[PDB]
RNA sequence: GGCCAGAACCAGCCCUACUGCAUUAUCCUGUCGGGGAUCAAAAUCCGGCGGGCAACGAAGUGCAAGAAUCUUGGGUCUUGGUGAAAUGAGCGGAGUAUUUGAGCUGCGCACGGCGCGCCGCACGCACUGGUUUCUUCUCCGUGAUGCUCCAUGUUGGCGA
RNA sequence: UGCAAGGCCGGAAAGAAAAGAAUUAGAGGCACCAAGUGGGCCUUCUUCGGUAAGCGGAGCAGGCGAUGCGGAAUGAACCGCUUAGGGAUAUGUGGCGUCAAAACUUAUGGGCUCAUUCUCGAUACGUGAAAAGGGUGUUGGUGGAUACAGUUGGACCCAACCGAAUCCACCGGCCCCGAAAAUGGAUGACGCUUAAGCCCAAUUAGUGAUUGCCCAUUAUUCCUUUGGUAAGGGCGGAAACAAAUGGAGAAAGUGUAGCCCUUCCGAUGUA
RNA sequence: CGACGUCGCUUUUUGAUCCUUCGAUGUCGGCUCUUCCUAACCUAGCGCCGCAGAAGACGCUAAGGGUUGGAUUGUUCACCCACUGACAGGGAACGUGAGCUGGGUUUAGACCGUCGUGAGACAGGUUGGUUUUACCCUACUUAGCUGGAAAUUGCGAGAA
């Protein structure tokens, strides 16, 4: 029956998407992977060499350990009553760089960016208003909603 | 449910028709008819000066409308019966074994039908006016009289239904004691 | 007994935002027992109708349309309910009454004892008062008598509750066991 | 009397009575035209036009904050008391006023027709604006030199 | 002077703005040493084998086991609610004809139903009793056709008298037939049919507004007990005061008849 | 009456399960005796027929009454002989073993055939093989004594 091997049930997990088939294209090759990174785990299904585990894909760690051809990332692995941290060893096609504090880091350099404008004298843009707020509704077209006769006979097939 | 629905008779002139509780008393000539409609739940009223007898339903459905035809048909008979009288004429019909019919006051005696040994008997009340016509004018008649429609009939019925034919063929073997005309005594 | 429904007009719309900067303003009719559930439908017919969720749009109004004076009037309702046997069945009914509310009540009582239909399986698609030429049914036309008059026969007439009695004297009214 | 019962009052709770603001128009009227049915009408019904409050015991519509003190509600055998510190708009002293709402209004600004400044403004915001026509009571006051518990009514019945 | 890494020295810090722009009965972490378990079972949804099973096997989650209480007559598991021991007031599920508390059989609400020997119906779970098929039983829809019509009567397969509304197909609601088992028996029993049945809808009824009533080990509040991851005050005897004729106490405290007083919260439970 | 389809009912068959019982619920049949069911064999009524009569087929209401004697077999079944109006089908712990019987099943002795090297095994055949207890409580059957309407009491008072 079924058996529990490295890759027992990855049937569609790790398959390449219709049309997108190949192996990893230059730019991945150029990437940089830094130490203290947040990185992606998806394996690569074209690669085959250093692929993590199936646990492993869609989970998101911090990089401990870069190395000529691999790297080295923590993943939490919730494991009874308790979250392990896994430190996993993959090949550099298996990971891609992690957006997950990118709205944190642009809401940073927002600040910066407002508090220079704030302490030199200079225009800082106009405050957002909220859309729940009340006034008065000018309608350009008004309608009547009512059910009609044709309704019903539009939705009898045949 | 329909608000109002009526039927409406015409009384003839030498006959009165009394209401009370409905309960409807028919006097003609020839006798009186009494009719207990208590059962029925309708409006009777009767108009002296225009000779006419109404019964009305209020807020009725088919069932209880069906009801108002049934009392004026009644009604009517009773009419026709203190007016004009019933005569049911009623026929021995065989065809090997006579059927002797004997009538004695209120009491008919059936023999030989079918060439059996038992008699069958049957007492007709005294309203029912029963008779055995002369042979000579017609063979095996015998005519029941009287003024309840319901009650002249019942007489035929029940003479009928004791010359019935058992374990045999009934499309063969026809015999039996059937009513031919249904008619008036005046 | 004063009608369990009531005249509602909700108006609404979608919120207005990028794509539609000025929403298309929506006059809905509804009898419903409170502005809540008249809400409730209001939000319904926009989503199976003009695709618009509550969660996405706003309402300008949720008043209660006053009733016309009390006068006898025929009044058409043109229903409709769903069955799980015979889908959606729409029918043309007259009632007798002396407000629009009334009559869609009266409607509402009638498809619930006739047809086992329930409120949320009903859709009211118009009513209206028509003249008395306009009427086909005889049950209702037989009301438009010049002189209807009738009596009133099998009544059970229940004393005031104060003067209410157990046991009373079979041929007098006085009160034995009150 | 440490027993039984009834009424008084206190404090706290728990119930009821007493109601204002907004809303209405698919509405209310009158009159013309149609339409309707009658013995003839009227009405139900559809249109145009003129006015509008179905009117606060109008509406079964949204929200209600109304000091049970004025203006002696009821219950507490569902609490504890009889003033052994009564913190009260309720106790005690003063005073006959202030202010907070409703009317009515000033300027400016917001807001609403129409357009780059005229009209309106239901009476919003600031001057805690102006008037006082009516509607309200407002102002002071008692530490524990009590660490804690217990101990203070009235009227009968029963008990000499 | 670039990249990588370990630091050092400074800067800035809505301590995270505004756009719907979180909330928390949110003290986080770390050990040590031990017990009973290691037969389970039942449900809403998903789900496999089997004709199925009160059958065997799984997923997420609740529950019973371990737990009564109030309800569905009865029932480990359904429904309500979960439990210190007492009161009052309100509820929940379920009810308001009697049994049996509540409509002493409520309304100044609307419809439908008649069921002759397992005797209509009033069974959520509970299938914890029913199908295909049928009904000119009644009362509602939809689409057509006819209308001096349809039906009688006279004349001869066909139109004339007659004087009004008829009939064709198809869908519902309740009721009926389908509908046969062994002790006498079960809407819980009686009984109920201007229901005390079914669907819908109210709360003293077109009058003037938005709480009819009855039942909990629930909710609110009051009294008392008990235990806190409990929170605080007092504890250097203020002064004065014999009997015959205001009193007593006041412990620096885990646990006592608890040092005393105030306050808040919890309280069931098999192994 | 009813192919191809299709919808059901029953629990008098087998299967499926494994809920109760392994400090024990006596396990087949027959005899005996009672009772219940109806899916009605005869008996009472009645429809319908390819219903002339006679005999019969189908169906309805109805379980009040009845439903035998034997050869072979432990047999339930099966089969035949005979009578009859008819010799219907079932349940009650596959009703009924402190009611019987013990033919069968079902130990220990022994024979056979097949199987096994063997001891031994065979829903294969054969022959022989302990059937215990009521005096208890109910239930039934008869047989006696005897109070009691506030069903013992209240004095609590109702006349077919
Ligand atoms: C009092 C008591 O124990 O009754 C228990 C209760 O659980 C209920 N029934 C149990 C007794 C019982 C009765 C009949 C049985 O059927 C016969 C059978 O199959 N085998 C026989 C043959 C044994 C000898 C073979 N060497 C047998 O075992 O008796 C089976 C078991
Ligand atoms: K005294
Ligand atoms: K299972
Ligand atoms: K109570
Ligand atoms: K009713
Ligand atoms: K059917
Ligand atoms: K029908
Ligand atoms: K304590
Ligand atoms: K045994
Ligand atoms: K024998
Ligand atoms: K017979
Ligand atoms: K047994
Ligand atoms: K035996
Ligand atoms: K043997
Ligand atoms: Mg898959
Ligand atoms: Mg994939
Ligand atoms: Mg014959
Ligand atoms: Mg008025
Ligand atoms: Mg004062
Ligand atoms: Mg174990
Ligand atoms: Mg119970
Ligand atoms: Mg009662
Ligand atoms: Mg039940
Ligand atoms: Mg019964
Ligand atoms: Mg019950
Ligand atoms: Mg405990
Ligand atoms: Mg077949
Ligand atoms: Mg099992
Ligand atoms: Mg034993
Ligand atoms: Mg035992
Ligand atoms: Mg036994
Ligand atoms: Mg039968
Ligand atoms: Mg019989
Ligand atoms: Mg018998
Ligand atoms: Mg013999
Ligand atoms: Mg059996
Ligand atoms: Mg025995
Ligand atoms: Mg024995
Ligand atoms: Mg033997
Ligand atoms: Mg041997
Ligand atoms: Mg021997
Ligand atoms: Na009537
Ligand atoms: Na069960
Ligand atoms: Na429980
Ligand atoms: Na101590
Ligand atoms: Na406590
Ligand atoms: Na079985
Ligand atoms: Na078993
Ligand atoms: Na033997
Ligand atoms: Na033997
Ligand atoms: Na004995």
């Amino acid at each position: 029956v079924h058996s529990y091997g490295y890759k027992s049930g990855t049937r569609h997990l790790f398959a390449k998407k219709f049309r997108k088939h190949g192996v990893p294209s230059v730019s991945t090759i150029l990437t940089n992977i830094k130490v203290g990174d947040y990185v992606d785990v998806v394996a690569d299904s074209a690669v085959r060499e250093g692929m993590p585990h199936k646990y492993y894909h869609g989970r998101t760690g911090i990089v401990w350990n870069v190395t000529p051809r691999g790297v080295g990332v923590i993943i939490n692995k919730p494991v009874r009553t308790r979250t392990l941290r896994k430190r996993i060893c993959v090949r550099f096609e298996h990971v891609r760089k992690s957006r997950c504090q990118e709205a944190f880091k642009a809401k940073e350099h927002q600040f910066q960016a407002y508090l220079a404008a704030k302490k030199a004298g200079k225009a800082l843009p106009p405050l957002q208003k909220s859309s729940r707020l009340g006034g008065i509704v000018r309608p350009k077209n008004v309608e009547v909603l009512a059910r009609r006769v044709a309704d019903y006979e539009a939705m009898v097939p045949y | 449910v329909k608000v109002k629905s009526l039927c409406t008779l015409q009384i003839p002139e030498g006959v009165t028709v009394d209401v009370k509780g409905r309960k409807v008393t028919v006097t003609g000539k020839r006798g009186t008819l009494t009719k207990d409609l208590t059962h029925l739940q309708l409006d009777l009223r009767v108009d002296k000066k225009n000779r006419t007898f109404t019964v009305i339903r209020w807020f009725g459905s088919k069932i209880p409308i069906a009801c108002l035809n049934t009392t004026k048909a009644h009604v009517q008979n009773m009419i026709t019966g203190v007016t004009k009288g019933y005569r049911f004429k009623v026929r021995c019909a065989y065809a090997h074994f006579p059927i002797n019919v004997s009538v004695d006051g209120q009491n008919i005696e059936v023999r030989n039908f079918l060439g059996e040994k038992r008699v069958r008997r049957q007492l007709v009340p005294n309203t029912v006016k029963v008779s055995q016509t002369d042979p000579s004018k017609v063979k095996d008649e015998i005519v029941f009289d009287g003024n309840d429609l319901e009650q002249v009939s019942r007489e035929a019925a029940v003479l009928h239904q004791m010359c019935l034919v058992k374990k045999k063929d009934i499309r063969k073997f026809l015999d039996g004691i059937y009513v031919q005309t249904k008619t008036n005594i005046e | 007994v004063k009608p369990h429904l009531r005249h509602y007009q909700v108006v609404g719309r979608e919120s207005p935002s990028e794509k539609n900067p000025e929403p298309t303003v929506y006059k809905f009719e509804v009898f419903a027992p409170n502005f809540v559930v008249a809400k409730s439908r209001f939000w319904r017919m926009m989503r199976v109708k003009n695709k618009v969720k509550a969660t996405h749009g706003d309402v300008l109004s949720c008043k209660v349309v006053k009733d016309a004076k009390l006068v006898a009037r025929n009044y058409l309702v043109d229903i409709a309910y769903y069955s799980q046997r015979c889908g959606y069945t729409r029918m043309v009914k007259e009632f007798r009454d002396v407000s629009k509310t009334g009559a869609v009540s009266q409607a509402y009582h009638d498809l619930a004892s006739r047809h086992r239909a329930r409120y949320h399986n009903i859709e009211v698609l118009n009513v209206k008062s028509i003249p008395d030429h306009e009427v086909k049914h005889l049950s209702i036309a037989q009301y438009h008598a010049p002189n209807l008059s009738f009596p009133l026969l099998q009544r059970r007439t229940k004393a005031t509750r104060k003067d209410r009695a157990i046991f009373v004297k079979k041929n007098t009214k006085r009160a034995v066991v009150a």
